[PDB]
C-alpha cells in the first residue's frame, strides 16, 4: 500500500537570548540508510525578522514553509505592509497546521 | 436577456395587491359554483359541473369533488389540472402524517400545508399561481366536522356554510338567509341544492350537471363515512327535494 | 409584440419564429432533390460558388452522417453544420448503445424531436434548416426522410427543397403519375443520378456544368458523395442521349 | 432558480416593492398593542363583512411564538404564517443551544431580519406584513412591546397600532397614553386597548379580539362576553 | 447510562433511571437525570452511547415542543412514540446512527390511560405493561412477570419498583448509584424525591 | 439609445455602449501618468479628495515585488483586478518559481475583462489601469482598458485631461526613454508630464503619488513627505 | 448561457384568461378533424391523413399511436407536439406504473399522467403549452372500455363519443344523432366513417384515412404462445384494405 | 425594465447612484476624529412620541477598538455590522491581535458591490466607521454602497450632511480635544436637526485607546448639551 | 419590429440582425489577410500606429494555436483572443485523446461550432471578429476564414477588415496569375504588398506591418513569425510596388 509519509531525518535547534534569537539546523538530508544531500538547507528566512524550520518529512516541511512565506506576503497586501509580529506568525502557523488535522504535516516546526 | 419577457408574477401593485392572485380569482369566478354546508351531524358538498355536453360520460367522471383521505374531501373551483397537482400533494401529505404519528391528519393541518404551498407561488419562484379555490370538508376527533376554503393567495378560513366559483355573491346571501346552527345533514342537502338551483346560469338544474357528496357519522358507531353520490343517487335526491 | 420574438403562441395559434426559420431555409438560394432507385437513393443539390477566392472543394451542403446515412441541408451553413455534427454524434451513440446502425428514419425522428424542443422551449432558437436524410436501410430499403424547423418529419418517394422546390416537386409528381411506381426503376445508381440531374434540368430550366452540381449516393452498406469528375462523367452520359 | 431582483431602488431613492408592501399592511385589519405596568395587551380588529364564519377553527389573529411571547400582525394573512413558523422554530432552537427561552427583543430582531432578507434577495418579494411582538423576558417582569415592518426595521413602543385606520387610533393613543403613568392594572390596560379600537372598529361585538400577556408565561385570550363588558362600560361613560 | 426501567400501572406510568455517569474507572456523577419531558403528559427516559443519548433526547424534545406550539395541542403518547421510532428507524441506516435506547411513558388524556413504550436504537417499538433496557431486563422482566398485576395503584407500583432496584443492587456487577423515579399520570409529571 | 440596456447587445453600427459607458467612467477619473526608460518604469498619479476634510483616494496598488499598477475610474473594480493580478503573479511564483511576465499580466487582464462584455447579467469593469513592471526582458509599461484592449507603451496617461500629459510624453519620448540608471530624473519627467494635465490645482505633498520599479529596485510607492522632493 | 427562462410564459390576463392555453386551443381548432366513438364491446378512434405532399409516404406518418397494448391515442393540432407526447406517454406508462405493479396502467391513470405532463407545460418556466388535443381510447379489466379527451390546459374529460379539430362542431352534432348506448363495435366504426366523410374534402379511402380500434384481445398479434393469461393486445390499427371493405357498404 | 448592474451614459452604476439618494433621506450622523479620540454622534429621529427612543440603535460596537454609526435604510446595516464583527473577531483568532480599522472598513466595503443578477441590490445605508489601532492611530472612515471608502478628519452623512459638512469644514482643526469634539457634534446636530436637540433624540459615543468604544448615557449627553448651550450664550 | 434588439431572434426575412451588427464591428477593424501557398499558408495584418508612444514590434496581434496553426483577426481584438483561447483548449484536448496534432479542417469546425453557439441564445453576444486562420497538417496546407455567424469556408486567399475589398481585388489577381501555385517566400512578399495596398482605405494613421507563416519546407510545418531580414525584405518589396 502507498505510504504518503517518509522520514528525511536531520535535527533543528532554537535558542532565545535577550535581544537576539538563533535557529540552527543540520544540512543533512537522508532516506532510510542513504544520504540524499550533505547540504540541503531547512532553516529559512521568511521575512519580517522571522526564521522558520519544519523538520521531519521534508516534502511536508517545504510545503508548510512555502505556505507560511506566502502567508506573510498576503499579510502585507491585505494590511498595508504591516509587519507580521512573531506572536501573530505563530498563531497563523497553528491554523496552517491544524487545517490538516486529519492528514497532518509530519513535521516539528520551530520559528 | 430573458428579463424582457418576464411577467413578474410575484409582485405588488401600487395599491398593494398581487396582480396574478387577483386575476386568478377573476378566473375562478367563471368556474362552476361549488357549495359547502356544515351541519351538526355531517357536512354536505355540492358542485355544479361546467356546461355539460349530452355525450359526456357522467358516471365515471370526476371534475369537482375529490377524496383526500377517508375523512377529508375537497370541492374544486377553477382549473381542474391545477387542482389535481395540489390534490396529489395533499394526499401524500396526509399519508406522511399517518406514517409519522400513526394517526389520521387533523383537517386544519392538511389545509394549512396546502395553503402554504399556494402562498409560496405568490411570493417566490416567478411562476403563475394555481388558479384554484378549494372547499375542504373533513372530520377529526379534535374539532369534529370542519369546513374550510383556500384560494390562490394561500389564505384559508373556516366556515359554517360557504360557496366558491361563480355567483358566490348571490349564493352567499341565500345561504346566510336560510342557514341555522342546529341544522341537520338532510336539511343542508336541501339548502345546498336550492341555492345552486337559484344561482345557476343554466335554465334548470339537473342530475347530469351536478356532483354531490356527504361526510356523515352515519356509519355504524363513532366512525365517519364518505359518500360520493352516484348519478342515480343525485337524480333521486333532486326529486326528493322537489327541484325536478 | 414579443410573441413574434420567442417561440410562444400568437393570438391566432402561430409560432412566428418557426415560420421565419422556414424563410431562413432559402437564404442560400440552393435547390436540392432526392429520388430512390431499386438498390439506391440519390440526392443532388445545386453548388453555387460565387467568390473566386473560395476553395470550391470545401463548399458543400451534403454530409456523411454515418457509413450508411447521408444528409443534405437547405439553409445557412452554420446551422447546417450544427445539425450535421449532432446527427453524427447521435448516430454513433445509437450504434454503441443498441448494437446496430441507426436507421435513416429513426435519426430523422430524433433530429425532428430535437427541432420540436426548440419550438417549445424559449431559450433555444430553431435552426433555420431543412434536413433531408437518405440511406438504403437494411429493413425498409431505399429511404428519404426530411426534417424542418417545425419538428415535422415524413418519409418520401422522392422530394425537393429550395426556392424553386414547387417546380421540381410537380415535375417529379408528373413522372410518378406516368411511371405508376414509387421509385426509379433502374439497376445501376449511375443512371438514377442521371435521372435526378435530367429532371432538375427540366424543372429549373438551367443547364449544369460539373461544378454547378453536388451529388450524394446511398447504396447498401455505404453512402458516398461524387467528385467533380464523377459528375462530369454523368453529365456526358446525359448529353449523349 | 428564479433570480430576478424584484426589490430595487428607484431614481428618487425608494424601493417601491417595500413601500407597496406597506400599502398591503395599510389594507390589513387594524391591530393594536398597549403595554401597562405589569402586562401587555394585544388588540385586533376583525372585519364584519364575514358572517357565517367558524371562530373555533378560523386562525386567530394573535399567535403564540413561545409560552412567554406572542405575535399579532396586520397585512397579508398567508405571509404572516411563514414569519410565525420561522419565529416558532427559532424560539425552540434558542432554547436548545442557549438553554434559555428567547428575549422579546431577540425574537423581534430575528423576525425583522427575516423580513429584511426578503427586501434584498433575488426572486422574492417583501413580506406584506407588519408585526407587533409582545411578551416578557425569562425571569423578568418588565413588559416588552416591539413592532416590525416589511423593510426590516424594528423598534420598541410603549403603545402602538398598525393596519387600516391605524393613524386614527395612533392619534388616540398619543393623547390618552401617559408615559409617566402607564395602565397600572390589567383592567386599565385592556380598557385603553378596547377604547382605542372603538375609535375605528364599528361595533364591539365579534369584531374585537383581546389577548392579555402577563409575566412567567401567563397568556390568556378573552372571550366575547368578557370583551363585550368593556364595550358596554365604555359607551355608558361616553354619554356624558 | 445503563439502567432504565418502566412500569405501567392502572392510572400512571412510572420510570426509574440510574443516576450514575461512569467513564473509565471513575464515576463522574451520581445524580444524573436520564430523562426529558417531551410534553406535559409525556416523559422519555434514555440510555446508550455517551453524547448521543442527550443529543437525541433534546432533539426529540425540541420537535415535540415545536409541534405543541404550532397546533396549540399536545400529541398523544402513541403519536410521540411513533415519531420517535421513525427518527431512530432513519438513524440506524445513517452514516453514524444514534446509539440510544429509550422508554416513553405517557398519559393519554383523551383515552384516560397510561401508556409505556419501549424503543431500541434500531427503531423497534413495543407497548408494554413493564419495560427495561440493557442488562436490567434480564433480572426485572422475570421479577415483574411474577409480582406485577395490571390493576395496581401508583403506590403498589413504587413498591414493585423498589423490589426491582433491590434485586439489581444485589446482583448487578456495577454500582449505578440508585435511581431517579418519576410518575406520569392525569395530573402530569412529578418526581419522587425520596427513593 | 435602444442598444445600451446591457453589454450583450450590439448597436446597428457595431458598438457596445455599456463598454463605452464604462470607458466614460475612466475619463471622469483623476489623471495618472505612466512612463519608462530601459532600466526603470514609473507611475505618477494625481490623487483626488472628496473635500478638505477627506483623505486623498489612493491610486497606486502593488501586485508583486516586480510589478504593480495605477488606477483611474471605479476603485473597487481596480481592487478586484489588482487582486486577480496578485494571485496570477503568485501562482507563477509558487508553481513555476518564475516571476510573471508583464506581457502575460496584460493578456490575463484582457481575457478577464473580455468575459464580462460578452455575457448577460454581468457588466464591464469601470476602470482603466496603467501596469508597470520589471521582468526578464527589462522595463515595461502597459495600458489596460476595460473593453479588454491592453497596450504596451513607452509612456501614456489616462483620466481627466490626460491628453495634456500624453502630448507631452509624445514630444519628450526621445529624452525620457534614455534616462537609464537614474530613478529621480525619470520621476521628474513623469511629474512634469502630469503637470500638463493640471487646471487651477497644483501638485501638493498629500496630493501627489509616485511609484517606481526597476533593475535593482522593487516596486515601491511614495506618498506624503517622501514625494516633497519632486514638487 | 443556460436556460435563463425560469419564469412562466403562460400567465393570467386581467380578464382571467390564460392566453397561451386559449391560443393553443386556437391551434387545435386549425388542426385536422379527429374523432372517437365508444361502443359496448369496443372503442374506435379515427382521423384524416392530411398529406403534406403526394410524394410523401403517409404510411410513415402515424397519427394514431399505440401507447400500451390496450390503449391507443389520436390527436388534432400540431403533429410534432403530439409525437413527443406519445414518446413521453409510452415511457411514463412503464416508469410510473408497469415497473412498479408488473402490469399496464388503466386508461384513466395513463390519461392522468399525460394530462400532468401537459399541465406542467402550462405553468413551468420557459415553456409554451402543447398545441394539441388528444383523444385516448383504451380498455382495462376493472373499468372496461373508455374514451378520454385531453386538452392543452391539462384538463381531461371522459366521452361516449366526440370530435376535435377543424369540423368538430358539425361532427359532434352528427354523433349526437347517431350515438346510442347499445352500439356494437362494427356499428361505431360505420358511424365513424360517416362522421369523418363530412369533414374530409378530397379523397376518402383507406390510404387517406387512419383508423384504429380498442376491441377484443388479439392472440395472433401477441407474438408468442404458452402463457394462458397473456392473450394479446386489444389495440389494433385497421389496415388500408380493411377500411375500404367497409366503405363499399357505407 | 433594465439590468441591476447597468452603467449610465455618464459612467455610473444607476443602482449605486439611487441608493445614495436613499442615504440623503436618512437621519443625520456626524463623526469627528481627534488625537485624543474619535467622536460619533447621530440623530435618532423618532417617527412618533410613543416610540421608546432608547431602542433606536444607530450607533453600534464592532470591536472594543472599533465603533460604527449609520444613516439611511438602517435595516440594511445589520448584515454589514454582523460581517464586520465576524471579520474583527476572526482576524483576532487567526493572528492574536486587534485588526486595523482600515482593514476592517475594506472588508465591509467588499460586500458593497457583491450585488447583481450575491444580493439583489446595493445597500441603502452609509456607515461612519471610527476606531483606533497602534499603526495609524485614531481613524474615521466613510463607507458607501459604491464599495468606496474615504478616511476623514470629520464627516457628516444623512439629510443635513451638506450643511453640516460645510460647518465641519470651518470648525475642525488638528488640535481639537475630545471635549471640544463632543460639543462640536452636538452643536452641528442641533443646527441640522428638525426637532429640538436633547438627550433622548440624539446620541453620542466615542472610541479612545484607553477605554475603547463607549456609547454615552443619556445622563452624560444631557450635561454636554447643557454645557454647550451655556458656552454659546457666553459670547 | 424590435427584431434587432435580441440575439438569436429571426427577423421576418429569416435573418439574425445581431450577427449582421457584429459584422459592422468587423468591417470597422483593421485589415488582415491570409494567403495559401504551395506547401503552407501566410498571414499578415495592418497594425495602426495610433501614437509614437506605441512600442514597435511589441503589440503582437497574430496568435499561434498548438504549434502548427496561425490565427489572425479583424474587429474587436479581445473577442478574437477569447476565440483563440478556446481554439487552444480544443487543440489540446484533440491531441490529448488522439495523439496526433489537430488537423486544420477539424480545428476549423471546432471554432465554427463555438462561434455558431453564440448565435443560439439571447444571453450571449455574437463574436465581433472575422478570423483568418490555417496551417499545415498531414493532408497539406489549408487556409480558412471564419465569420461572426459561424460561417467558414476553405480559401485560396482571404481578407477582412476596413480594406477587405482592396485586398480581395489584389488576391483575385494572384489566383488568376498563378494557377500552378505561389511559393511560401513569394506569398510573404505579396502579403506585405497587399497590406500596403489595403492601407489606402485607412491612410490617416500610418501603420506597422506584421507577417507570420507556416510552410512544410521553409518552417518545417510549424508556425513562425516573419522577423528581421526576411521581414525588411518583404517591406521593401511592398514599398517599391506602391510607388
Ligand atoms: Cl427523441
Ligand atoms: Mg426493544
Amino acid at each position: 500500500q502507498f505510504n504518503p509519509y517518509g522520514d528525511n531525518g536531520g535535527t533543528i535547534l532554537g535558542i532565545a537570548g535577550e535581544d537576539f534569537a538563533v535557529l540552527a539546523g543540520d544540512t543533512r538530508n537522508i532516506t532510510d540508510y542513504s544520504i540524499n544531500s550533505r547540504y540541503e538547507p531547512k532553516v529559512f528566512d521568511c521575512g519580517d525578522n522571522i526564521v522558520m524550520s519544519a523538520n521531519g518529512f521534508a516534502a511536508d516541511g517545504d510545503a508548510l514553509v512555502k505556505r507560511f512565506k506566502n502567508s506573510v506576503k498576503w499579510y502585507h497586501f491585505d494590511h498595508n505592509d504591516k509587519k507580521l509580529s512573531i506572536n501573530s506568525a505563530a498563531r497563523n502557523i497553528q491554523h496552517l497546521l491544524y487545517g490538516k488535522r486529519f492528514f497532518p504535516y509530519y513535521v516539528h516546526t520551530i520559528i | 436577456g430573458s428579463r424582457r419577457y418576464d411577467s413578474r408574477t410575484t409582485i405588488f401593485s401600487p395599491e398593494g395587491r398581487l396582480y396574478q392572485v387577483e386575476y386568478a380569482l377573476e378566473s375562478i369566478s367563471h368556474a362552476g359554483t361549488a357549495i359547502g354546508i356544515m351541519a351538526s351531524d355531517g357536512i354536505v358538498l355540492a358542485a355544479e359541473r361546467k356546461v355539460t355536453s349530452t355525450l359526456l360520460e357522467q358516471d365515471t367522471s370526476t371534475e369537482k369533488l375529490y377524496k383526500l383521505n377517508d375523512k377529508i374531501a375537497v370541492a374544486v373551483a377553477g382549473l381542474t389540472a391545477d387542482a389535481e397537482i395540489l390534490i396529489n400533494t395533499a394526499r401524500i401529505h396526509a399519508q406522511n402524517y399517518l406514517k409519522t404519528y400513526n394517526e389520521d391528519i387533523p383537517v386544519e393541518i392538511l389545509v394549512r400545508r396546502l395553503s402554504d404551498i399556494k402562498q409560496g407561488y405568490t411570493q417566490h419562484g416567478g411562476l403563475r399561481p394555481f388558479g384554484v379555490s378549494f372547499i375542504y370538508a373533513g372530520y377529526d376527533d379534535r374539532y369534529g366536522y370542519q369546513l374550510y376554503t383556500s384560494n390562490p393567495s394561500g389564505n384559508y378560513t373556516g366556515w359554517k356554510a360557504i360557496s366558491v366559483g361563480a355567483n358566490t355573491s348571490a349564493a352567499q346571501t341565500l345561504l346566510q338567509m336560510d342557514y341555522k346552527d342546529d341544522m341537520k345533514v338532510d336539511d343542508a342537502i336541501e339548502l345546498a341544492l336550492k341555492t345552486l338551483s337559484k344561482t345557476t346560469d343554466s335554465s334548470a338544474l339537473t342530475y347530469d350537471r351536478l356532483e354531490f357528496a356527504t361526510i356523515r357519522k352515519g356509519a355504524n358507531d363513532g366512525e365517519v363515512y364518505q359518500k360520493i353520490f352516484k348519478p342515480q343517487e343525485i337524480k333521486d335526491i333532486l326529486v326528493k327535494t322537489g327541484i325536478t | 409584440g414579443y410573441d413574434r420574438h420567442i417561440t410562444i403562441f400568437s393570438p391566432e395559434g402561430r409560432l412566428y419564429q418557426v415560420e421565419y426559420a422556414f424563410k431562413a431555409t432559402n437564404q442560400t438560394n440552393i435547390n436540392s432533390l432526392a429520388v430512390r432507385g431499386k438498390d439506391c437513393t440519390v440526392v443532388i443539390s445545386q453548388k453555387k460558388v460565387p467568390d473566386k477566392l473560395l476553395d470550391p472543394t470545401t463548399v458543400s451542403y451534403i454530409f456523411c452522417i454515418s457509413r450508411t446515412i447521408g444528409m443534405v441541408v437547405n439553409g445557412p451553413i452554420p446551422d447546417a453544420r450544427n445539425a450535421a455534427l449532432r446527427a453524427k454524434a447521435e448516430a454513433a451513440e445509437f450504434r454503441y448503445k443498441y448494437g446496430y446502425d441507426m436507421p435513416c428514419d429513426v435519426l430523422a425522428k430524433r433530429m425532428a424531436n430535437l427541432s420540436q424542443i426548440y419550438t417549445q422551449r424559449a431559450y433555444m432558437r430553431p435552426l433555420g434548416v431543412i434536413l433531408t436524410f437518405v440511406s438504403v436501410d437494411e429493413e425498409l430499403g431505399p429511404s428519404i426522410y426530411k426534417t424542418d424547423p417545425a419538428g415535422y418529419y415524413v418519409g418520401y418517394k422522392a422530394t425537393a427543397t429550395g426556392p424553386k422546390q414547387q417546380e421540381i416537386t410537380t415535375n417529379l409528381e408528373n413522372h410518378f403519375k406516368k411511371s405508376k411506381i414509387d421509385h426509379i426503376n433502374e439497376e445501376s445508381w449511375e443512371k438514377v443520378v442521371e435521372f435526378a440531374i435530367t429532371h432538375m434540368i427540366d424543372a429549373l430550366g438551367t443547364e449544369f456544368s460539373k461544378n454547378d452540381l453536388e451529388v450524394g449516393v446511398a447504396t447498401k452498406d455505404k453512402f458516398f458523395t461524387l467528385s467533380a469528375e464523377n459528375i462530369e462523367e454523368r453529365l456526358v452520359a446525359i448529353a449523349e442521349q | 432558480g428564479y433570480d430576478r431582483a424584484l426589490s430595487i431602488f428607484s431614481p428618487d431613492g425608494h424601493i417601491f416593492q417595500v413601500e407597496y408592501a406597506l400599502e398591503a399592511v395599510k389594507r390589513g385589519t387594524c391591530a393594536v398593542g398597549v403595554k401597562g405596568k405589569n402586562c401587555v395587551v394585544l388588540g385586533c380588529e376583525r372585519r364584519s363583512t364575514l358572517k357565517l364564519q367558524d371562530t373555533r377553527i378560523t386562525p386567530s389573529k394573535v399567535s403564540k411564538i413561545d409560552s412567554h411571547v406572542v405575535l399579532s400582525f396586520s397585512g397579508l394573512n398567508a405571509d404572516s404564517r411563514i414569519l410565525i413558523e420561522k419565529a416558532r422554530v427559532e424560539a425552540q432552537s434558542h432554547r436548545l443551544t442557549l438553554e434559555d427561552p428567547v428575549t422579546v427583543e431577540y425574537l423581534t430582531r430575528y423576525v425583522a431580519g427575516v423580513q429584511q432578507r426578503y427586501t434584498q434577495s433575488g426572486g422574492v418579494r417583501p413580506f406584506g406584513v407588519s408585526t407587533l411582538i409582545a411578551g416578557f423576558d425569562p425571569r423578568d417582569d418588565e413588559p416588552k412591546l416591539y413592532q416590525t415592518e416589511p423593510s426590516g426595521i424594528y423598534s420598541s413602543w410603549s403603545a402602538q397600532t398598525i393596519g387600516r385606520n391605524s393613524k386614527t387610533v395612533r392619534e388616540f393613543l398619543e393623547k390618552n397614553y401617559d408615559r409617566k403613568e402607564p395602565p397600572a392594572t390589567v383592567e386599565e390596560c385592556v380598557k385603553l386597548t378596547v377604547r382605542s379600537l372603538l375609535e375605528v372598529v364599528q361595533t364591539g361585538a365579534k369584531n374585537i379580539e383581546i389577548t392579555v400577556v402577563k409575566p412567567d408565561s401567563d397568556i390568556v385570550a378573552l372571550s366575547s362576553e368578557e370583551i363585550n363588558q368593556y364595550v358596554t362600560q365604555i359607551e355608558q361613560e361616553k354619554q356624558e | 447510562m445503563d439502567i432504565i426501567l418502566g412500569i405501567r400501572v392502572q392510572d400512571s406510568v412510572i420510570l426509574a433511571s440510574s443516576k450514575a455517569v461512569t467513564r473509565g474507572i471513575s464515576v463522574l456523577k451520581d445524580s444524573d437525570d436520564k430523562t426529558r419531558q417531551l410534553s406535559p403528559h409525556t416523559l422519555m427516559s434514555f440510555a446508550g452511547e455517551a453524547g448521543d443519548t442527550v443529543q437525541f433526547a433534546e432533539y426529540i424534545q425540541a420537535n415535540i415542543q415545536l409541534y405543541s406550539i404550532r397546533e396549540d395541542y399536545e400529541l398523544s403518547p402513541q403519536a410521540v412514540s411513533s415519531f420517535v421510532r421513525q427518527e431512530l428507524a432513519k438513524s440506524i441506516r445513517s452514516r453514524r446512527p444514534y446509539q440510544v435506547n429509550v422508554l416513553i411513558g405517557g398519559y393519554d388524556k383523551k383515552k384516560n390511560k397510561p401508556e409505556l413504550y419501549q424503543i431500541d436504537y434500531l427503531g423497534t417499538k413495543v407497548e408494554l405493561p413493564y419495560g427495561a433496557h440493557g442488562y436490567s431486563g434480564f433480572y426485572t422482566f422475570s421479577l415483574l412477570d411474577h409480582h406485577y398485576r395490571p390493576d395496581m395503584t401508583t403506590e403498589e407500583g413504587l413498591d414493585l419498583l423498589k423490589l426491582c432496584v433491590q434485586e439489581l443492587e444485589k446482583r448487578m456487577p456495577m454500582d449505578f448509584k440508585g435511581v431517579i423515579v418519576k410518575i406520569v399520570d392525569k395530573d402530569g409529571i412529578r418526581q419522587v424525591d425520596d427513593f | 439609445n435602444n442598444y445600451d440596456g446591457d453589454t450583450v447587445t450590439f448597436s446597428p453600427t457595431g458598438r457596445l455602449f455599456q463598454v463605452e459607458y464604462a470607458l466614460e467612467a475612466i475619463k471622469q477619473g483623476s489623471v495618472t501618468v505612466g512612463l519608462r526608460s530601459n532600466t526603470h518604469a514609473v507611475l505618477v498619479a494625481l490623487k483626488r479628495n472628496a473635500d478638505e476634510l477627506s483623505s486623498y483616494q489612493k491610486k497606486i496598488i502593488k501586485c508583486d515585488e516586480h510589478m504593480g499598477l495605477s488606477l483611474a475610474g471605479l476603485a473597487p473594480d481596480a481592487r478586484v483586478l489588482s487582486n486577480y493580478l496578485r494571485q496570477q503573479c503568485n501562482y507563477s511564483s509558487l508553481v513555476f518559481n518564475r516571476k510573471l511576465a508583464v506581457e502575460r499580466a496584460g493578456h490575463l487582464l484582457c481575457d478577464k475583462a473580455q468575459k464580462n462584455t460578452q455575457s448577460y447579467g454581468g457588466r464591464p469593469y469601470g476602470v482603466g489601469l496603467l501596469i508597470i513592471g520589471y521582468d526578464k526582458s527589462g522595463a515595461h509599461l502597459l495600458e489596460f482598458q476595460p473593453s479588454g484592449n491592453v497596450t504596451e507603451l513607452y509612456g501614456t496617461a489616462i483620466g481627466a485631461r490626460s491628453q495634456g500629459a500624453k502630448t507631452y510624453l509624445e514630444r519628450t519620448l526621445d529624452t525620457f526613454i534614455k534616462i537609464d540608471g537614474n530613478p529621480d530624473e525619470l520621476i521628474k519627467a513623469g511629474v512634469e508630464a502630469i503637470s500638463q494635465s493640471l487646471r487651477d490645482e497644483s501638485l501638493t505633498v498629500d496630493n501627489l503619488s509616485i511609484a517606481i520599479v526597476g533593475k535593482d529596485t522593487p516596486f515601491t510607492i511614495y506618498d506624503g513627505e517622501a514625494v516633497a522632493k519632486y514638487i | 448561457m443556460t436556460d435563463r427562462y425560469s419564469f412562466s410564459l403562460t400567465t393570467f390576463s386581467p380578464s382571467g384568461k390564460l392566453g397561451q392555453i386559449d391560443y393553443a386551443l386556437t391551434a387545435v381548432k386549425q388542426g385536422v378533424t379527429s374523432l372517437g366513438i365508444k361502443a359496448t364491446n369496443g372503442v374506435v378512434i379515427a382521423t384524416e391523413k392530411k398529406s403534406s405532399s403526394p410524394l410523401a409516404m403517409s404510411e410513415t406518418l402515424s397519427k394514431v399511436s399505440l401507447l400500451t397494448p390496450d390503449i391507443g391515442a389520436v390527436y388534432s393540432g400540431m403533429g410534432p407536439d403530439y409525437r413527443v407526447l406519445v414518446d413521453k406517454s409510452r415511457k411514463v406508462a412503464h416508469t410510473s406504473y408497469k415497473r412498479i405493479y408488473g402490469e399496464y396502467p388503466p386508461t384513466k391513470l395513463l390519461v392522468s399522467e399525460v394530462a400532468k405532463i401537459m399541465q406542467e407545460a402550462t405553468q413551468s418556466g420557459g415553456v409554451r403549452p402543447f398545441g394539441v388535443s388528444l383523444l385516448i381510447a383504451g380498455h382495462d379489466e376493472f373499468n372496461g372500455f373508455s374514451l378520454y379527451q385531453v386538452d392543452p390546459s391539462g384538463s381531461y374529460f371522459p366521452w361516449k363519443a366526440t370530435a376535435i379539430g377543424k369540423g368538430s362542431v358539425a361532427a359532434k352534432t352528427f354523433l349526437e344523432k347517431r350515438w346510442n348506448d347499445e352500439l356494437e363495435l362494427e356499428d361505431a366504426i360505420h358511424i365513424a366513417l360517416l362522421t369523418l366523410k363530412e369533414s374530409v374534402e378530397g379523397e376518402f379511402n383507406g390510404d387517406t384515412i387512419e383508423l384504429a380500434i380498442i376491441g377484443d384481445e388479439n392472440p395472433d398479434l401477441l407474438g408468442y404462445t404458452g402463457i394462458p393469461t397473456d392473450k394479446g393486445p386489444r389495440f389494433r390499427k385497421l389496415t388500408s384494405q380493411e377500411i375500404n371493405d367497409r366503405l363499399e357498404a357505407l | 425594465d433594465r439590468g441591476v448592474s447597468t452603467f449610465s451614459p455618464e459612467g455610473r452604476l444607476f443602482q449605486v447612484e439611487y441608493s445614495l439618494e436613499a442615504i440623503k433621506l436618512g437621519s443625520t450622523a456626524i463623526g469627528i476624529a481627534t488625537k485624543e479620540g474619535v467622536v460619533l454622534g447621530v440623530e435618532k429621529r423618532a417617527t412618533s412620541p410613543l416610540l421608546e427612543s432608547d431602542s433606536i440603535e444607530k450607533i453600534v460596537e464592532i470591536d472594543r477598538h472599533i465603533g460604527c454609526a449609520m444613516s439611511g435604510l438602517t435595516a440594511d446595516a445589520r448584515s454589514m455590522i454582523e460581517h464586520a464583527r465576524t471579520a474583527a473577531v476572526t482576524h483576532n483568532l487567526y493572528y492574536d491581535e486587534d485588526i486595523n480599522v482600515e482593514s476592517l472598513t475594506q472588508s465591509v466595503c467588499d460586500l458593497a458591490l457583491r450585488f447583481g443578477e450575491l444580493m439583489s441590490r446595493p445597500f441603502g445605508v452609509a456607515l461612519l466607521i471610527a476606531g483606533h489601532d497602534a499603526d495609524d492611530g485614531y481613524q474615521l472612515f466613510h463607507a458607501e454602497p459604491s464599495g468606496t471608502f474615504y478616511r476623514y478628519n470629520a464627516k457628516a452623512i444623512g439629510s443635513g450632511s451638506e450643511g453640516a459638512q460645510a460647518e465641519l469644514l470651518n470648525e475642525w482643526h488638528s488640535s481639537l480635544t475630545l471635549k471640544e469634539a463632543e460639543l462640536l457634534v452636538l452643536k452641528i446636530l442641533k443646527q441640522v436637526m428638525e426637532e429640538k436637540l436633547d438627550e433622548n433624540n440624539a446620541q453620542l459615543s466615542c472610541i479612545t485607546k484607553q477605554d475603547g468604544f463607549k456609547i454615552y448615557d443619556n445622563e452624560k449627553t444631557a450635561e454636554l448639551i447643557k454645557e454647550l448651550k451655556e458656552k454659546e450664550a457666553a459670547e | 419590429t424590435g427584431y434587432d434588439l435580441s440575439n438569436s431572434v429571426f427577423s421576418p426575412d429569416g435573418r439574425n440582425f445581431q450577427v449582421e451588427y457584429a459584422v459592422k464591428a468587423v468591417e470597422n477593424g483593421t485589415t488582415s489577410i491570409g494567403i495559401k501557398c504551395n506547401d503552407g499558408v501566410v498571414f499578415a495584418v495592418e497594425k495602426l500606429i495610433t501614437s509614437k508612444l506605441l512600442v514597435p514590434q511589441k503589440n503582437v496581434k497574430i496568435q499561434v494555436v498548438d504549434r502548427h496553426i496561425g490565427c489572425v483577426y479583424s474587429g474587436l481584438i479581445p473577442d478574437g483572443r477569447h476565440l483563440v483561447n478556446r481554439g487552444r483548449e480544443e487543440a489540446a484536448s484533440f491531441k490529448k485523446l488522439y495523439k496526433t496534432p489537430i488537423p486544420i479542417p477539424a480545428f476549423a469546425d471546432r471554432l465554427g461550432q463555438y462561434v455558431q453557439a453564440h448565435t443560439l441564445y439571447n444571453s450571449v453576444r455574437p463574436f465581433g471578429v472575422s478570423t483568418i486562420f490555417g496551417g499545415v497538417d498531414k493532408n497539406g496546407a489549408h487556409l480558412y476564414m471564419l465569420e461572426p455567424s459561424g460561417s467558414y469556408w476553405g480559401y485560396k486567399g482571404a481578407a477582412t477588415g476596413k480594406g477587405r475589398q482592396s485586398a480581395k481585388a489584389e488576391l483575385e489577381k494572384l489566383v488568376d496569375h498563378h494557377p500552378e501555385g505561389l511559393s511560401a517566400r513569394e506569398a510573404v512578399k505579396q502579403a506585405a504588398k497587399i497590406i500596403y495596398l489595403a492601407h489606402e482605405d485607412n491612410k490617416e494613421k500610418d501603420f506597422e506591418l506584421e507577417i507570420s507563416w507556416c510552410s512544410l519546407s521553409e518552417t518545417n510545418g510549424l508556425h513562425k513569425f516573419v522577423k528581421g531580414d526576411l521581414l525588411q525584405e518583404a517591406i521593401d518589396f511592398a514599398q517599391k510596388e506602391i510607388n
